[PDB]
């Protein structure tokens, strides 16, 4: 039909195409599927040959424009085409859009997804000319019933990432929600990553309640069942599920991870049931591996303080009894939730698990039951050195200059904390001690106790090698000779009343 | 003062080892003393952040382009383009790796709700540069790129409509040097629908042309430039102007005649007055087809020609088809369709003439000299005839020049629909005496003036650089202002008294304004020859070499000659002239700024009493002051206080001086006279003896108490 469109409207103005095409009958839509394979531009060559008819979305063209319109959003909707001609008929078609007749525009188009969508669909590119439309101007009532009706496995991406420019979230983030369990949740490994994110930034808009809450709330369900049933695994594609939600979480924390601060600290720790809500393993996760940041050492610190605070502090004033502790309640322990978490994160957790560190260090140390609370940060501390193998060796270093250049208090809890770091240390610095060799000088000004302990609890490293005694003997000697305090004995002696004293 | 950049960018390369373990401290200090405002310390943080991408391991590598993208996505202002600085910056500085964080950069282009036709073009520059770069990624972002493409050129929302064009040129440029040749061309038909409807995105089509045009110089390639162009081959000629044949007459009330016909080129044409024929009654007015377009035309004749001479010649005097303006009362009784009616013809006219030239200026053919003569007369002309339509528009004409097409009777009505005055040609180092013609030196000069201390210390104008600025001033000041200088401060030094026979024809017509093309003058020597940035490694040795040939009278010596003496001394050499007339008292505080800033860098003997012998002749210079409004009280004693602190200032406090000029207070309230408690001269006045004898109180008793 080449000569067609631009033979009647090709030369002249006033009866030339209207007359040369008063009844091409092709359809409404001869040329652009009479060659299908056309004439390169043709395209946009007989698009303005239609187009010589009437505007585009105009009501004149009931079989010419709407006919253009039925083949192309269609057959070109979802068959195959050139993915440059899926460009160019929905560019020419955008750019007609502007100036549709005010009904005449109104296709199946206010659920028309059931017009087309509902039915057919599976290519996305079409989806976008319904943004085009819908801009152009309520109609949302399909949505109503199908916000993905039949969205089987095109009902997340290609609803939602048109859901941006046209789209509704008082029942279009709750609809998102109810497909993602079984429906969404079809994909694996991308029931959460692709729609989380599109969620999220969908979440642009709002909806931090309900779009926080269910992130975590269908994390939690389809932890707590399989766990109750008995990347990481085929039972650890938790591992890849979480690595998503947090990360997304996490990145995109900045004007809004105010709000989560907000809910998952004022519903769970409100009704007090937060045990079973403000504890779960992948509803903190997220509370402390995005907390390592700048904005996060404020709030973050004093929300577990108090939660380890208040959840210990219930949870014996019950267990001293039987006419209220044996016909009563049960209660999830806040200590278990975080013994736990150190024991989830094994899987790789990076950014989400040196959080951990970070709080043993700023714990366990500084946290003053009270004794009870100290002695609990040994836990934190101490197992996080216990699992995870490679983020530990700067835990040490944390340590020891921590609690070797400091006033007398330090001497209980960072000095019982040095005794059991090394002590459990089986050869942690077996071939790694290089920070030692330059602290052991320091010591010659510390409190008459501590030199005596510091001298005890290196005294399991002392049996490895000769480079960390030919340096202590040296660091020490030299003190005897001038004032040389009770520490060149303490030292001479420990030395000497030790095995190491043979040879 | 202290901590120089030159220290840190040493540090950098002194520090490796010792600095590695640094990685919270350069980091987490930079971002607070690299948005912080006072310019020096915004400059360290941005040397910081540069030096940061020049020294790190891989996460150090990350951690900085996720600083800047998480200060690109959401921000404050300065913040905003200290970000695209530092940006643009790193990935023009070295491309082949500042591409690993591509994706990371990407994330950006999902989530910026910030633009301004500034930035945006920038986001997009930088955007191009990485899309040539991969192939796959470079598709997501053409993904992304007809995506903002087709959903902007489908946006109704007005920053969106041109936004579309502005970024569309910008990927296109970008473009400009697989199925990329496929790709490109769906957005070149599609640009081409999408504006093949619309005047002013023609405009933006073409002037955003221009810039890309011009501002590569072995980059734009004719096969590659060969297509955007080509649509742009005949459109000028074809439809622009109508041709000029003597009985072309129809619909017009005023009668289309070769008025203010020019006819500098030849004698056989049929560039006719085209303004008339095809703009104006043409069809509904076309605000930048005529000019803009014809920018553009003449644009593809500059670099699409590459040395194009007459394809602008066969009309180069084509006379526009405006009647005779001489009947401004001509139009009283009438108005808003020969009023704003010539008000567009007007503003167009003035374009058709200033693209004329600012195209025309730089072509260094003779007759193109003369023709450029000849056109900067009828712009004068013009402009009187346009002035007088200005009171004649008093209250509304309103801008229907191109108003840059890129956005979203009085002194400066005329401010913004101007249009860009050229780069290289504001200068022609041989317009003559007149008494170049006589409005020839203050209009070039007020077109160097209006933003030559602007860069020193408009978009096409700041695109330059102020180094550069500086770079082509020492390159051509001295051979202009020397000759202007000493021809005209002793003619109106001689003339003035020429002027006492009746000589006002001669006054208020030889130099009416000669006075103050000599004060803008002197202050583009004060401006240029003492540069704010010369203290630093490079603006001292510019004022040096600016020195070398400021060396009016007689030599400058050897092959070096370290002491400022022959400065100072090529100074008072130049004083010389314009201690026996300078025109006024406005120029008074002028000469006196501009003996010192760069006559004043020392305060010694000859110099420093020079300071003394500037003083009591500022008070010296017998007061010439008619009586009106107190306008010149705002400054003709804030400018008195300088004086007689200069006179003071290459002494010291003057407690010796004051008692009498305290005293001249004392006759300073004699009469309608100045100082005259014993002086009877300048340096005092009517109210200004009241403010500068409080002045003077000031600088003696605020040191002496």
């Amino acid at each position: 039909m080449a000569q067609r469109i631009l033979q009647l409207a090709a030369e002249g103005s006033p009866e030339r195409l209207q007359e040369a095409l008063q009844g091409l009958t092709e359809g409404e839509l001869g040329d652009m599927v009479t060659r299908q394979a056309l004439r390169g531009r043709e395209t946009a060559a007989l698009l303005k040959g239609i187009f010589k008819g009437s505007p585009c979305s105009q009501q004149s063209g009931v079989l010419r424009r709407l006919q253009v319109y039925k083949h192309c959003v269609s057959l070109v909707e979802s068959g195959d085409l050139h993915v440059g001609k899926v460009s160019e008929i929905i560019g020419l078609l955008m750019l007609e859009a502007r100036q549709l007749p005010g009904h005449a525009l109104a296709e199946l188009a206010t659920l028309f997804v059931e017009v087309i969508k509902r039915g057919s669909l599976s290519n996305g590119k079409s989806l976008e000319l319904f943004s085009t439309v819908l801009t152009a101007l309520f109609k949302k009532q399909l949505i109503n019933t199908l916000c993905s009706s039949k969205w089987d496995p095109q009902c997340v991406i290609h609803l939602a990432n048109m859901f941006r420019d046209i789209p509704l979230s008082g029942e279009e983030l709750q609809f998102v929600v109810e497909k993602v369990l079984r429906m969404f949740s079809k994909l694996d490994l991308q029931e959460i990553p692709p729609l989380v994110y599109q969620l999220l930034l969908l979440s642009a808009k709002g909806s931090k309640k309900t779009v926080l809450e269910g992130i975590i709330s269908f994390f939690n369900q389809l932890d707590k069942r399989q766990k109750e049933e008995q990347a990481t695994v085929p039972l650890d594609q938790l591992r890849h599920v979480e690595g998503t939600v947090i990360l997304h979480i996490v990145s995109a924390i900045n004007l809004d991870q105010d709000i989560g601060e907000e809910l998952i600290k004022h519903l769970k720790t409100e009704q007090q049931k937060d045990p079973g809500k403000a504890l779960c393993p992948f509803s903190v996760s997220l509370l402390l591996s995005t907390a390592v940041k700048h904005r996060l050492q404020e709030q973050i610190f004093d929300f577990l303080k108090t939660s380890i605070t208040r959840s210990c502090k219930d949870l014996q004033i019950l267990q001293a009894s039987k006419f209220l502790q044996d016909l009563c309640p049960q209660q999830y322990d806040v200590t278990a939730v975080i013994l736990e978490v150190v024991k989830n994160s094994a899987f790789g957790w990076d950014h989400v698990t040196q959080g951990l560190v970070d709080l043993g260090f700023s714990l366990m140390e500084s946290y003053e039951p009270a004794q009870q609370a100290c002695k609990l940060g040994a836990s934190i501390l101490l197992e996080t050195f216990k699992v995870h193998e490679p983020i530990r060796s700067d835990i040490l270093e944390q340590v020891l200059n921590r609690v070797l250049t400091k006033a007398a208090s330090p001497v209980s809890h960072f000095i019982d904390l040095l005794s059991n770091i090394v002590v459990s240390a089986p050869l942690v610095l077996q071939n790694s001690s290089s920070r030692v060799t330059e602290t052991f000088d320091n010591l010659s000004f510390l409190p008459i106790d501590t030199v005596q302990g510091l001298l005890r609890a290196v005294q399991p490293l002392l049996k490895v090698s000769m480079s960390v005694r030919d340096s202590l003997i040296l660091v020490l000697q030299k003190a005897i000779f001038s004032r040389q305090l009770d520490a060149r004995k303490a030292a001479v002696a420990g030395f000497l009343l030790l095995l190491r004293n043979f040879k | 003062g202290c901590m120089p950049e030159q220290l840190m960018q040493n540090a950098f390369q002194n520090h490796s080892m010792v600095i590695k373990d640094f990685f919270p401290s350069i980091l987490s200090l930079a971002q607070t003393f690299l948005h912080s405002a006072h310019p020096a310390v915004v400059s360290f943080g941005s040397c910081m952040y540069k030096q940061a991408f020049a020294v790190f391991d891989s996460y150090c590598q990350q951690e900085v382009v996720c600083a800047l993208v998480t200060h690109v996505c959401s921000g404050n202002e300065t913040e905003l383009d200290i970000s695209l600085d530092v940006l643009t910056d790193l990935v023009i500085l070295h491309p082949s790796l500042l591409l690993r964080y591509a994706t990371f950069v990407k994330t950006i282009l999902d989530s910026m709700q910030k633009l301004n036709p500034c930035q945006i073009r920038k986001l997009f520059y930088i955007l191009s540069t990485l899309a040539f770069s991969q192939r796959q990624e470079g598709s997501y972002i053409q993904d992304d790129m007809h995506m903002v493409i087709r959903k902007w050129l489908s946006s109704s929302v007005p920053n969106h409509k041109q936004m579309g064009i502005i970024g569309a040129v910008t990927m296109m440029g970008s473009v400009a040097l697989i199925e990329c040749d496929g790709q490109l061309s769906t957005l070149l038909d599609l640009v081409g629908f999408c504006c093949e409807q619309t005047p002013e995105v023609l405009a933006l089509y073409y002037d955003e042309l221009a810039n890309l045009i011009e501002k590569q110089k072995g980059n734009l390639d004719l096969q590659l430039l060969d297509k955007f162009g080509k649509s742009l081959v005949e459109d000028f000629p074809n439809d622009f102007v109508v041709d000029l044949s003597p009985t072309v007459d129809g619909s017009f009330l005023f009668p289309v005649k070769s008025l203010y016909n020019l006819d500098e080129d030849e004698t056989q044409g049929a560039i006719a007055i085209n303004l008339l024929p095809l703009v104006s009654q043409k069809r509904v007015v076309s605000p930048i087809c005529l000019s803009p377009c014809f920018r553009l035309l003449r644009l593809y004749t500059g670099e699409q020609n590459n040395g194009s001479l007459e394809e602008i010649d066969a009309l180069l005097g084509c006379p526009l088809y405006l009647t005779d303006l001489e009947v401004e009362g001509k139009l009283d009784s009438l108005s808003k369709q020969e009023r704003e009616f010539l008000c567009s013809l007007l503003f167009y006219a003035l374009n058709w003439f200033r693209e004329v030239v600012n195209a025309f200026c730089q072509q260094q053919d003779a007759e193109m000299k003369g023709k450029v003569l000849t056109r900067l007369q009828n712009i004068t002309e013009l402009q009187n005839v346009l002035g007088k339509c200005l009171a004649a528009t008093p209250g509304y004409v309103p801008p229907p020049a191109t108003f840059d097409s890129e956005a979203p009777a009085q002194l400066q009505s005329y401010r913004p629909y101007f249009r860009e005055l050229d780069l290289e040609v504001f200068s022609v180092l041989h317009c003559g005496l007149l008494t170049l013609g006589p409005a020839e030196l203050c209009f070039l000069l007020d077109d160097m003036c209006w933003k030559l201390e602007h860069v020193l210390t408009f978009s096409h104008l700041c695109q330059r650089s102020p180094k550069e600025v500086a770079v082509c001033v020492v390159k051509l000041l001295k051979p202009l202002c020397n000759h202007m200088e000493n021809m005209h401060n002793y003619f109106q030094t001689v003339i003035p008294n020429q002027g006492v026979v009746d000589e006002s024809g001669l006054n208020i017509q030889e130099y009416q304004l000669m006075s103050s093309c000599y004060h803008q003058l002197l202050l583009a020597f004060r401006l240029l020859f003492a540069w704010s940035g010369f203290s630093q490694h490079e603006n001292s040795n510019l004022l040096r070499s600016a020195l070398q040939v400021l060396a009016d009278r007689l030599k400058p010596g050897e092959t070096e000659f370290l002491p400022l003496e022959e400065l100072i001394s090529e100074s008072f050499q130049y004083l010389l002239n314009f201690q026996a007339s300078i025109p006024s008292f406005q120029c008074a505080f002028i000469l006196t700024q501009v003996l010192m800033a760069i006559s004043e860098k020392p305060m010694t003997g000859w110099k420093r009493e020079k300071m003394a012998s500037l003083a009591k002749q500022f008070l010296c210079q017998s007061w010439m002051k008619p009586g009106g409004d107190r306008e010149k009280g705002s400054h003709f004693n804030s400018a008195l206080h300088t004086l007689l602190c200069v006179y003071l200032e290459h002494t010291d406090n003057i407690l010796k001086a004051i008692e009498e000029i305290s005293s001249v207070g004392v006759p300073e309230l004699i009469n309608s006279a100045k100082d005259g408690c014993s002086s009877t001269y300048p340096t005092l006045s009517r109210q200004t003896f009241p403010v500068f004898f409080r002045v003077m109180m000031a600088q003696l008793e605020s040191s002496v108490k």
